[PDB]
């Protein structure tokens, strides 16, 4: 069954169902049955949202690290999480016409172009993230959406399938996407998602994880361990970035020092990206939806 | 090993 994760701001107003008129019942495709909402009171009262009501889902609630909150170009909130008569209710920045990054990794080969696009628009968001306290342990690409001009919507919220014999955890992530520190349960800084910015790139590059194995246990220990052979036939700035990201103690890895994602945005790697440009949305992705 | 690839 699938597990949301809503990381909460300090002060908070919590709600019910009684705080929105429903305006509109939409189909979404990947989406599926989205109901478009204004909310009648409080600080956003008028506000439009898309509210989602799920029947069997479980709701985790944890704090930010960490103003009236600003919309980004590039993430999609969730801003309210609430249970009522075995209905999780889900109330979402509207997203009219989105789909799923999985689906178009799916679709398409990616070039080292394409990535430097989905990838650049993909650090402003996740480091706007931990400027507002949300450090990700296990971002994945089931978190990223894509808004219908085609452009990077990163979740600002957590999803997991986690499935009684089993004792419940209250961190469930996919291996395959945690950094080391987070795999040994030792640390969870704002490093540890650089980590896995890096793998997204690896995969989104190659079309494949760069660390795997039969089982969860095998591929902890080769997130520990494994020594890997860095595909030849990405260019030296590609390989220069993951080798830089794919550093095993965190206070190494770039984007750890001070200057944070600014040392991802000098590297030689983005060196095409105009960064107000592409805050503007001004320019095209590669693939329009 | 800090470095993973190489
Ligand atoms: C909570 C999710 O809601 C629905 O999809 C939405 C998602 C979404 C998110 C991550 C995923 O990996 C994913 O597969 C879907 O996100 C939304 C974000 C918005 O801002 C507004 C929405 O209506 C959805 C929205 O409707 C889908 O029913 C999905 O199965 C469910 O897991």
């Amino acid at each position: 069954e699938i597990a949301i994760t809503h990381h909460v701001k300090e002060g908070h107003e919590k709600a019910d169902p009684s705080q929105f008129e429903l305006l509109k019942v939409l189909g979404q495709g990947s989406f599926g049955k989205v109901f478009l909402v204004k909310k009648i009171s409080g600080s956003d009262a008028r506000q439009l949202y898309a509210m989602k009501v799920l029947k069997k889902a479980t709701l985790k609630v944890r704090d930010r690290v960490r103003l009236v909150e600003v919309n980004h170009p590039f993430i999609v909130k969730l801003h309210y999480a609430f249970q009522t008569e075995g209905k999780l209710y889900l109330i979402l920045d509207f997203l009219r016409g989105g789909d799923l990054f999985t689906r178009l990794s799916k679709e398409v080969m990616f070039t080292e172009e394409d990535v430097k696009f989905y990838l650049a628009e993909l650090a402003l968001a996740l480091d706007h993230l931990h400027s507002l306290g949300i450090i990700y342990r296990d971002l994945k690409p089931e978190n990223i959406l894509l808004d219908e001009e085609g452009h990077i919507k990163l979740t600002d919220f957590g999803l997991s399938k986690e499935s009684h014999e089993k004792k419940a955890y209250s961190f469930c992530g996919t291996v395959e996407y945690m950094a080391p520190e987070v795999v040994n349960r030792r640390g969870h800084t704002q490093s540890a998602d650089w980590w896995s910015f890096g793998v997204l790139m690896f995969e989104m590059l190659t079309g494949t994880l760069p660390f795997q194995g039969k089982d969860r246990k095998e591929t902890m220990t080769m997130i520990l361990k494994a020594k890997l052979g860095m595909p030849q036939f990405l260019s030296p700035e590609a390989q220069s970035l993951l080798r830089m990201l794919f550093k095993r103690n965190p206070a190494n890895r770039l984007g750890a020092g001070p200057d944070g994602v600014e040392e991802i945005k000098r590297h030689s790697f983005f060196s095409t990206i105009d960064w107000n440009k592409l805050y503007r949305r001004e320019i095209h992705p590669p693939f329009k939806p | 090993d800090d470095d993973v690839f190489t």
